[PDB]
């Protein structure tokens, strides 16, 4: 019975190293996402700067256009 | 003839001979062991095919940082015109440069000539195209100013699955370009969101006042069309995909400038045949088949041994017999010599097909006597049937 | 087997299901009867006046 | 060996069908005319609290060959359809009709988590069930009952746990386990494919609804 | 034997934990990640086809162009 | 077909004696439960091990097996101070208990 259990407990270190490869995939899923909330923060932030300067350059209309500036004075406009 | 009986060694032995709960929780300690590398095949089958089908997006195609298939390359936009009164010279010119520690002067490098799909400059001389040198030198003649669309087509390989989309869906979705999964994926999730999702099916979908622009020649921004899914589904394939990737840029040559041979900057890249062979949706595939042929190598061995398990368990058992057998007779060698002869001549009187009372029990008349309550049944039975 | 089996369960939540339906049958009927008989008894004492 | 078990999973089946006589005495008997009250209270401690209830829902998760169908791919399930079919009936029935209070210990916690892990076990079933119909009668009570046993087994631990409070750190530890709650990219295959059914991407989509309130409760 | 054996197998077993909370973690954040990007682009579409009704005109044309085309990161090799 | 629960009722079914809706449901019943309910009379019915368990056999078996072990005791004219011993390891665990012994510093 020993005999037989040995094999497979050095049977065991090819599984050992596929979990070496799923932190490598796991890594690089995390690199994604790192790079493309790089790219949503800028292009969010551009966006929302340029809409500011057309709310600067712009002055039941006065009301709704000072609730568009209260909504995106802070960045409240992902809700 | 796999007997499921003989695997226990119940209780007789292992009250006797203490190891063997040590060899049958060593057996138990194997059962949990292989259970847990069968929910590791399961494992491995599953991520494997996690990942063929995740292959296509984007997950795994725009991060590359070991080694990203891509090589930058600058442009200059140049223009030399001279000889005029301050015949007006139109001496444009396109200039490509390799981003490395490379030079001007470098021979067989990889330039806008070597490595270029299309640089199709639509000017307002005469229009040129890229068939698929060290330099683009266009020079016509005229007089006023001419003003050039460059418009740079990048090496749109078969393998560079990232495409455009339309005008429309970048602003919906939120990508300039990239995969037609993303382009099926995205607007999945986007309904989900906002219960545009119906029920009469999941099929039905309503459309949304960001949708009815997705098909604007289609016509259906005339009527909000709750409809299917598989019309959304075979909408986006071509009518919004697959721009074949061009980049623009709007510039003039100048009547009294003087060159732009290293004053003007660009921003297009590119090898290939790199992250698409070494993907985690093939090395996962080959190292499961690795796997499973060390498998298919140590089963053999494991069999072997056990047939020398079952022919040892054979043996145990065998050899408990004949413990048992001479430790009773060693107790009481007259009550266990008395109980090996009556159950060796009753097992002769079973296996000749013999039957019937003892011979010498009912010869004598006390049988006759103590049985005297049956007798008087059967005596009456047969009888009063007429066969005594 | 299996199908007679998930018939026998299918039967339970069924007839569970009618009750809580009768019992709005049920009281549907005669509270409008009282409403109908409440209706009738609007007029009758009336033209006794 | 033998499919003597299987015969008791159906008895088990077919006697928990009437909420009369028969599943009173039954909860009467799992979660605890004068002398048998002696009786059983002699015969309920004489059986070596709530080893019953696990010993039974223990046994009725054997006799689903999960190991079996799972390590071999159509037979297997078309020759154990039935037996699987009342066995997870009667698990359903156990879990929704009989464990809701005088526990002291976690039961819907120590089946999910007892490293055999049988909710990874029942969830690709449901994926080889799903893809041999549509890629044979009872498949389509079977997905459901597996994804609903699933669901149920879930929140049903997430109870125990509220109505229990000794063991605060299960969410992480419901979570972790390795191939449970389905991917997204499989339920998108799902509401794609025009020959599954309404109810079982229903089930799929409300057990993906529980796995994201998982982890907006996480943290 | 037994306690060798125990020992790597609750190694493995933490492992595969481990890994499974962090793939969950990973597809929450990208899942979250899209449904914001929707959100943003969304309403600012909304926003600048509400807001349009000299110099006005110059500024609501430079936001519309910029929304026209989104852009991404510069990523490349080092040359020098 | 899957009848009913009413359709097994005693009202609805015949008894020791001494309309159309009731032979309509007895005759889906009896379809049902004879398709159901009958016995398998082809193979498989070995059913276990101790169905197909020889008692002649085993008792032939059990005969030779006490006359070779009871002249295995009594014929062999050996001395008790002659009777050896047998050893309680083999040479292969006593190989394998010698390997693991020198690992087992690890």
């Amino acid at each position: 019975q020993m005999e037989k259990l040995d094999a497979k407990l050095n049977h065991l270190k090819k599984l050992e190293k596929f979990m070496e490869l799923e932190r490598k995939t796991l890594e690089r899923q995390q690199e994604n996402l790192l790079i493309q909330r790089l790219n949503f923060n800028q292009n969010s932030s551009k966006i929302v700067n340029v809409l500011s300067k057309c709310l600067n350059l712009i002055s039941e209309i006065r009301s709704q256009i000072d609730h568009f500036k209260s909504m995106l004075s802070k960045p409240e406009t992902l809700s | 003839h796999s007997h499921p009986s003989d695997m226990v060694i119940p209780d007789h032995l292992a009250e006797l001979i203490p190891e063997l709960y040590s060899f049958q929780q060593l057996v138990d300690s194997e059962k949990r062991l292989d259970h847990f590398i069968h929910l590791r095949n399961l494992h491995m089958k599953r991520m494997v095919a996690q990942w063929e089908r995740s292959k296509l997006s984007q997950e795994f195609l725009y991060p590359h940082l070991n080694f990203p298939n891509v090589k930058f390359l600058r442009i200059f936009i140049s223009n030399v015109s001279e000889n005029q009164p301050w015949n007006a010279t139109w001496t444009m010119r396109i200039e490509g440069r390799l981003l490395d520690n490379v030079q001007a002067n470098d021979p067989a490098r990889e330039k806008f000539s070597s490595f270029i799909e299309s640089i199709v400059v639509d000017f307002k001389l005469e229009s040129v195209k890229w068939q698929y040198f060290d330099g683009l030198d266009i020079k016509r003649v005229g007089s006023e100013n001419v003003e050039c669309t460059i418009s740079i087509l990048r090496k749109s390989s078969p393998e560079e699955p990232f495409m455009s989309y339309s005008p429309q869906l970048t602003a919906i979705i939120g990508l300039k370009s990239g995969t037609s999964h993303d382009a099926i994926f995205s607007i999945y999730k986007y309904i989900h969101l906002n219960e545009l999702l119906t029920n009469d099916q999941v099929s039905i979908v309503k459309l949304d006042t960001q949708l009815i622009t997705l098909l604007p020649s289609s016509l259906k921004e005339s009527s909000p069309d709750t409809m299917k899914l598989t019309d959304l589904l075979s909408l986006i394939n071509s009518t919004h995909l697959l721009p074949l990737q061009p980049i623009e840029i709007d510039y003039t040559v100048r009547v009294d400038k003087a060159s732009t041979y290293g004053e003007l900057v660009l921003d297009i890249e590119v090898a290939l045949k790199f992250n698409n062979t070494q993907r985690e949706s093939q090395i996962g595939a080959a190292e499961l088949n690795e796997n499973a042929r060390e498998l298919e190598q140590i089963k053999p061995k494991i069999a072997l041994q056990d047939k020398e398990i079952t022919s040892v368990l054979s043996n145990l058992h065998e050899s408990n017999k004949r413990y048992r057998f001479f430790k009773k007779i060693s107790e009481d060698p007259v009550k266990a010599l008395n109980e090996c002869i009556a159950s060796t001549s009753n097992a002769l009187k079973v296996l000749s097909g013999d039957e019937g009372y003892n011979e010498d029990m009912v010869r004598r008349a006390n049988f006759y006597k103590e049985n005297e309550a049956m007798l008087r049944e059967n005596i009456e039975v047969i009888l009063s049937n007429g066969r005594m | 087997d299996a199908l007679l089996t998930n018939q026998l369960y299918k039967n339970h939540e069924l007839l569970k299901l009618e009750r809580k339906k009768t019992e709005a049958v049920a009281r549907l009927k005669s509270m409008n009867k009282s409403a109908i008989n409440q209706y009738n008894r609007r007029q009758d004492k009336k033209n006794k006046r | 060996w033998g499919k003597y078990q299987t015969f008791g999973v159906d008895i088990l089946a077919k006697l928990f069908s009437l909420e009369k006589p028969n599943l009173n005495y039954f909860k009467s008997i799992l979660l605890n005319n004068h002398k048998d009250k002696k009786l059983l209270r002699r015969l309920l401690n004489l059986y070596n609290r709530h080893n019953l209830l696990n010993d039974v829902v223990s046994f009725l998760f054997s006799a689903i060959p999960l190991q079996q169908v799972l390590s071999q791919p159509s037979l297997l399930i078309d020759q154990f359809s039935p037996v699987i079919s009342q066995s997870l009936t009667s698990i359903l029935v156990i879990v929704q009709k009989i464990l809701p209070f005088n526990f002291n210990k976690n039961l819907p916690f120590v089946w999910l988590s007892s490293e055999e892990n049988i909710g990874s076990g029942l969830l690709k079933l449901s994926e080889i069930i799903l893809n041999i119909n549509n890629s044979k009668v009872l498949l389509p009570s079977i997905n459901i009952s597996c994804v609903q046993l699933i669901k149920c087994l879930v929140e049903k631990s997430i109870c125990f746990e509220n109505c229990l409070n000794n063991d605060p750190e299960i969410l992480k530890k419901i979570a972790s386990i390795p191939n449970l709650f389905p991917t997204d990219l499989e339920i998108f295959q799902l509401f794609t494919n025009p020959s599954v059914d309404i109810q079982i991407i229903n089930q799929y989509q409300l057990l993906y609804n529980l796995k994201n309130d998982i982890l907006t409760n996480l943290e | 034997q037994m306690e060798k054996l125990d020992a790597k197998l609750n190694h493995l077993k933490k492992l595969e934990k481990f890994m499974e909370l962090e793939r969950k973690t990973l597809e929450r954040q990208q899942e979250n990640l899209l449904i914001q990007r929707l959100n943003f682009n969304q309403n600012s579409s909304k926003i600048v086809n509400v807001l349009s009704k000299e110099e006005i005109r110059s500024q609501i044309d430079h936001f519309k162009s910029m929304l026209s085309k989104p852009e991404t990161l510069s990523i490349g090799k080092n040359p020098f | 077909n899957i009848p009913s629960l009413t359709s097994f009722a005693e009202e609805n079914n015949y008894q020791y004696g001494y309309t159309y809706a009731q032979q309509q449901l007895n005759k889906q019943r009896q379809d049902f439960e004879r398709v159901r309910l009958r016995p398998e009379q082809l193979s498989n019915i070995i059913h276990d091990e101790s169905d197909t368990i020889s008692f002649r056999s085993n008792l032939l078996k059990n005969f030779i097996s006490s006359n070779d072990a009871f002249n295995m005791l009594s014929l062999t004219t050996v001395p008790c101070d002659r009777i050896e011993k047998s050893r309680l390891f083999s040479e292969k665990t006593i190989r394998y208990l010698m390997q693991k012994q020198h690992e087992m510093k690890t």
